[PDB]
């Protein structure tokens, strides 16, 4: 269709985009997540471009799914499955007992899942945050809103220096390198990681230089040892404090051996020995992995 | 390397391979346009090579257009006075997609010299995305290109910037280059551009990664052999000026050789 099929119910969320409102198919009863672009002076974003033409390929358990596009003259809605809650507002219910360690794997898994397979279809997703991953009723976690995703060539090619909230830049970004790759995502997600354990952003700098030296002091400040050709990248600084690594039980107290080690390579300083997702997948940590509900109604 | 994406190369190569196929335009649709031709469209796409030039777009964004401009002519009649409005609005979305920081769309109002409006730009950009269905990630001959530049032993600044040359130059002509894939043009581009260069063939660990032999590329490559040998008295010159700059190299200067001795 459509448009007149649909009754929306309430907002459920706001950005840029864009509103974002709950609605339910009179017909069929399906309910959706309407995505509304306002149209108008320099035509469609291309923010809508880059996610309309993005979600229409990424077909995947884990992405959120797109199921058509309005497109009138001053509208633009975007209708997508709906997810019940975010892991932010999740990760905030499960104060006092935490989630559940089988509910972290398991979400986890997910979406390395759903990255892998961005990755595989070279789609960069830029904003992996809590805020963009919505859970459903089911066990189901799903990565959502590709407005600022980008299609990628192989090299990579400069793209937006932009990029990523703040929290879950990589040290590469952050560095200002001409290049950066499939390894931002990843770096996000270990970020993800950490917080589902704890419930509390890993690194919360306030600008910049404060989120760099908040990485330094937990991970060590990286040197040509652990990280080759850092001293050269444009925004690095030989008066940067030389911060130990800590141990990294301490990083993440409760975490158990094989969380950590599967952590710690999320959160590799050079990106080339970073871990995919892909072969993240395949790590230890999730040898009983399975997808239970989750513990809490959303 | 993870610039050059180890882990998800093999993948995005297959998926690339795929979308190709299901972007493609549509090889007999010029003779279904009452009143455009080939000859229309060569001088629409040199137009857009300087477009790309005055504004310092990518190579990429350029491939996209066309893309763009050969999808759509493939299902709706255009007249004459309106091929140029369609390819601004391919230019506009091509940008948006591809590129940092696009001109403003009044930018690209300027450079059709007021023949259209901002209203008739915007309003074909919506157009063009319905004909297309916002289905605009689709594979270009550059895509394919640098993927096939690793493969070289050791990576050669002239061979890159001639193959991109040879491959931008089949964006002229739909008659032939309409009946090839963007990984067929780019596979003859690189290895013509090889040989021009270094006198080496295309190579063994290109044949595994594609499946793509001299054999199967002889058609393409004997088609952009001509359109090399006869680019200096083509109408169309804007990407012979181009690929002059310093910045690619100069290889528009180098002489093409006389055969291919297949
Ligand atoms: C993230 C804000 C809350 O938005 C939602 C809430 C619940 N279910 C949903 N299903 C899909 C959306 C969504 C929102 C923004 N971008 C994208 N790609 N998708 C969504
Ligand atoms: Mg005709």
């Amino acid at each position: 269709g459509s448009m007149e099929n649909f009754q929306k119910v309430e907002k459920i969320g706001e950005g840029t985009y864009g509103v974002v409102y709950k609605a339910r198919n009179k017909l069929t009863g399906e309910v959706v997540a309407l995505k509304k672009i306002r149209l108008d002076t320099e035509g469609v974003p291309s923010t809508a471009i880059r996610e309309i033409s993005l979600l229409k390929e990424l077909n995947h358990p884990n992405i959120v799914k797109l199921l058509d596009v309005i497109h009138t003259e001053n509208k633009l809605y975007l209708v997508f499955e709906f997810l019940h809650q975010d892991l932010k507002k999740f990760m905030d219910a499960s104060a006092l007992t935490g989630i559940p360690l089988p509910l972290i794997k398991s979400y986890l898994f997910q979406l390395l899942q759903g990255l892998a397979f961005c990755h595989s279809h070279r789609v960069l997703h830029r904003d992996l945050k809590p805020q963009n991953l919505l859970i459903n009723t089911e066990g189901a976690i799903k990565l959502a809103d590709f407005g600022l995703a980008r299609a990628f060539g192989v090299p990579v090619r400069t793209y937006t220096h932009e990029v990523v909230t703040l929290w879950y830049r990589a040290p590469e970004i952050l560095l200002g390198c001409k290049y950066y790759s499939t390894a931002v995502d990843i770096w996000s997600l270990g970020c993800i990681f950490a917080e589902m354990v704890t419930r509390r952003a890993l690194f919360p700098g306030d600008s910049e230089i404060d989120q760099l030296f908040r990485i330094f002091r937990t991970l060590g400040t990286p040197d040509e040892v652990v990280w080759p050709g850092v001293t050269s990248m444009p925004d690095y600084k030989p008066s940067f404090p030389k911060w130990a690594r800590q141990d990294f039980s301490k990083v993440v107290p409760p975490l158990d051996e094989d969380g950590r080690s599967l952590l710690s390579q999320m959160l590799h300083y050079d990106p080339n020995k970073r871990i995919s997702a892909k072969a993240a997948l395949a790590h230890p940590f999730f040898q009983d992995v399975t997808k239970p509900v989750p513990h809490l109604r959303l | 390397s993870v610039n050059e994406v180890p882990d998800y190369h093999e993948d995005i190569h297959t998926y690339l391979r795929e979308m190709e196929v299901k972007c493609k335009p549509k090889v007999g649709y010029m003779k279904k346009q009452p009143d455009i031709t080939n000859s229309m469209r060569a001088i629409l796409v040199d137009w857009l090579v300087e477009v790309g030039e005055e504004y310092k777009l990518q190579n990429e964004t350029l491939h996209l257009a066309v893309n763009y401009i050969d999808r759509f002519l493939s299902s709706m009649s255009v007249l004459r006075g309106k091929l140029q409005l369609v390819g601004t609005a391919a230019m506009l979305l091509a940008s948006k997609f591809e590129e940092i920081y696009p001109p403003e769309v009044a930018e690209f109002v300027y450079i059709t010299d007021d023949t259209y409006t901002k209203k008739q730009v915007l309003r074909m950009e919506h157009l063009v995305l319905k004909v297309l269905a916002f289905d605009l990630a689709a594979p270009t001959i550059n895509q394919f290109l640098t993927q096939y530049f690793l493969h070289q032993q050791p990576a050669n600044c002239k061979v890159e910037s001639l193959a991109m040359f040879l491959g931008e130059l089949s964006l002229i002509d739909a008659d032939p280059y309409l009946k090839y894939l963007p990984s067929v043009i780019a596979a003859a581009a690189f290895h013509l551009a090889l040989y021009t260069v270094t006198g080496q063939s295309w190579p063994e660990s290109l044949v595994q990664k594609t499946g793509y032999t001299l054999e199967t590329l002889k058609p393409c490559l004997l088609d952009l052999h001509q359109t090399y040998l006869r680019a200096p008295q083509h109408a169309q010159q804007s990407i012979r000026e181009k690929y002059k700059n310093s910045k690619y190299h100069g290889v528009s200067l180098l002489n093409p050789p006389e055969t291919l001795n297949v």
